[PDB]
RNA sequence: CGCGGGGUGGAGCAGCCUGGUAGCUCGUCGGGCUCAUAACCCGAAGAUCGUCGGUUCAAAUCCGGCCCCCGCAACCA
RNA sequence: AAGGCGGCCCCCUGGACGAAGACUGACGCUCAGGUGCGAAAGCGUGGGGAGCAAACAGGAUUAGAUACCCUGGUAGUCCACGCCGUAAACGAUGUCGACUUGGAGGUUGUGCCCUUGAGGCGUGGCUUCCGGAGCUAACGCGUUAAGUCGACCGCCUGGGGAGUACGGCCGCAAGGUUAAAACUCAAAUGAAUUGACGGGGGCCCGCACAAGCGGUGGAGCAUGUGGUUUAAUUCGAUGCAA
């Protein structure tokens, strides 16, 4: 319907879960695919092939635009860090330039309690 | 660690790339640090511990 | 082999074509110490093979194991109370083994009228590669590419 | 629907222990569940004069409030005796 | 309580009614997503087992907020 | 003729003013875990939603009767 | 000084150390009582409130689960001014001074050397790791002493009872401080040793697993056992090791 042809690939792999959304150079969502909601629940969902093929589904609700060119911004931790970006490149994709963008605070906010399990 | 491929390089060795520059960034590193608040103390004692560990 | 270490024995070749490999193959259709009556149905079957199918009767041999051969195949292992399965890339000697073992295996679970018969056939099958000998090496390879993220 | 979820009173609880936890088991019934008091004897099937009902019987008296139970059982099967307790039934 | 929605719909054709109570009529699912879209809604299955199915147009997560609300407040 | 709250599966509930195949617990019967049992885990059975008339596309939930249980109310000497 | 103190900048301010020489002339050390300081939590008034989080609510786990885990979340955590005066407030080691072999570092002054190299030779302060004699029950300490001596202070006198009661002082309170006895036991305790054990860990072996080939578990029969039966089915062998 529209043409982009130049993007950016957010991927937020938290240890839950991975996001990924392909956006303009604006910031401008073009599309959105994640793990948990590709078919992968719990143990499953947190895992480096279900972000694999969240970004397998997100290449296809967004070559609407004809994207050919894209950047990578890294945020978390989790699986689908790498994973992630390798199944964009393997759907037809030049990769531009890649970013970790993972927030670090300089010791702001207190964070939870351990966990004592 | 920001990277940019240079041409008629393989998307996998810019990859490579960028995850040795976390790995010397120290992200996941840092990342597993701050998930849950150390005390003070604890802190304190991580570091004597690994002072002594670097004696051979 | 905790800490023993060994080479392998190495077998007298093939008394008809000299072959070592056909050697590894007679003894691997072998049952109850019967050489003497392994080889007539590894030869019969080669000479049912050879015979009525193009002849080059070592090469035939190979085109059909050129087939069952796997490039691949998963290491079971348990790590963190967990059993993961580990694609381990296999070493040439043992691609044949497997390759010939499995080719043995299908021919005695096969229909035909005798072991010859069989074998012959398995071959013939793994030559064109179709058949059950064929389809367990596609089997290893679809659990393999399954757990590539592990290896 | 009215489920079964339970309790269990042991010897040795008592009103200490034991009161709270028929405060837990009001909880049950007030879910309107039917709350199933399962005794557990150090014993047999007939483990007790004692055990069970005073236990059960002064659950129920105490329950009686919002609860009541389907029967006084005291027919021990093993070595532990289910009171059945339920929803105060409206007539 | 739960509807199925928008893709999730497996009937070819449904009766469709819009966001405000306009009989839309038959139509295909197709075009019953194609006007759930221009109109920034949802395509919610709310009658599963009419002939035709039936489908009205609305925002179902505004829906869905609305009833565990009152719900959970009815009960507080 | 006299108040309260309820009637759904074997028992007790949720689904209620927010009317479209009634789900959630204890029991029931199986399966799994154990050397075995308790406990626990995977599961299936199990219904005119009291009963009717109204009312409606379809009313569990919609109204009112018949009727029943409990609630205190009462047999208040 | 201890408690404790960490982005950057300024202002006010305490202490420590070095170099050189001048001045005072034993003005010093220690300190019961006294005074001051003193983490966190807690208290009072008024602010502030992102994150975290006692309490509390809800979801789970479980035989139970007033917990551990999850979703929330109040005091509190922050500021001002007051209170409290306690911690494994620890180096579990009081302060001051003199003396007694060494090695490797960290930190911070200062004198000297073609500064000719990021150095070469000295001389103070603090500090870390080893270690010598000596000390020590051992562990260990070892010029920063737990060595060799001296000055002064605080404290101990078997475990439980008890840092409790009573009295006094202190505090809004919570509580703090000083501090007994009856009664009861023949132990309580420290360090180290040999085992055993750890949801303990490390390293290593065995057809232990893994890699293979053939089996047992099904069937019929042989055989042993259990059980059941019998007048009797004789006695024994019973997890691996019947």
């Amino acid at each position: 319907r529209k043409q982009v042809s130049d993007g950016v690939a957010h991927i937020h792999a938290s240890f839950n879960n991975t996001i990924v959304t392909i956006t303009d150079r604006q910031g401008n969502a073009l599309g959105w695919a994640t793990a948990g909601g590709s078919g992968f629940r719990g143990s499953r969902k947190s895992t480096p092939f279900a972000a694999q093929v969240a970004a397998e589904r997100c290449a296809d609700a967004v070559k609407e635009y004809g994207i050919k060119n894209l950047e990578v911004m890294v945020k978390g931790p989790g699986p689908g860090r790498e994973s992630t970006i390798r199944a964009l490149n393997a759907a037809g994709f030049r990769i531009t330039n890649i970013t970790d963008v993972t927030p670090i605070p300089h010791n702001g906010c207190r964070p939870p309690k351990k966990r004592r399990v | 660690p920001v990277i940019k491929v240079r041409e008629n390089e393989p998307f996998d060795v810019a990859l490579r790339r960028f995850k040795r520059s976390c790995e010397k960034a120290g992200v996941l590193a840092e990342v597993r640090r701050r998930e849950f608040y150390e005390k003070p103390t604890t802190e304190r004692k991580r570091a004597k511990a690994s002072a002594v560990k670097r004696h051979a | 082999p905790r800490r023993r270490v060994i080479g392998q024995r190495k077998i007298l070749p093939d008394p008809k074509f000299g072959s070592e490999l056909l050697a590894k193959f007679v003894n691997i259709l072998m049952v109850d110490g019967k050489k003497s009556t392994a080889e007539s149905i590894v030869y019969s079957a080669l000479e049912t093979l050879a015979q009525r199918s193009g002849k080059s009767e070592l090469e035939a041999f190979e085109v059909a194991l050129e087939n069952v051969r796997p490039t691949v195949e998963v290491k079971s292992r348990r790590v963190g109370g967990s059993t993961y399965q580990v694609p381990v890339e296999v070493r040439p000697v043992r691609r044949n083994a497997l390759a010939m073992r499995w080719i043995v295996e299908a021919a005695r679970k096969r229909g035909d009228k005798s072991m010859a018969l069989r074998l012959a056939n398995e071959l013939s099958d793994a030559a064109e590669n179709k058949g059950t000998a064929v389809k367990k090496r596609e089997d290893v390879h679809r659990m393999a590419e399954a757990n590539k993220a592990f290896a | 629907v009215i489920q079964v979820k339970e309790i269990k009173f042991r010897p040795g609880t008592d009103e200490g222990d034991y009161q709270v936890k028929l405060r837990s088991l009001i909880r049950f019934l007030e879910e309107g569940d039917k709350a199933k008091i399962t005794l557990r004897f150090r014993g047999r099937e007939m483990a007790h004069q004692q055990i069970g009902m005073e236990v059960l019987n002064r659950v129920k008296d105490d329950l009686q409030e919002l609860a009541v139970v389907e029967s006084f059982p005291t027919k021990i099967e093993g070595r532990q005796m289910i009171m059945v307790l339920a929803p105060k039934k409206k007539q | 309580k739960d509807f199925i929605i928008n893709e999730q719909i497996r009937a070819r054709e449904v009766r469709l009614i819009d966001q405000n109570g306009d009989q839309l009529g038959i139509k295909s699912k197709q075009e019953a997503l194609e006007i759930a879209a221009r109109r920034n809604l949802d395509l919610v299955l709310v009658a599963p087992n009419a002939k035709p199915p039936v489908c009205r147009i609305m925002d179902y997560g505004k829906f869905r907020f609305e009833q565990q609300k009152k719900e959970k407040e009815a009960r507080k």
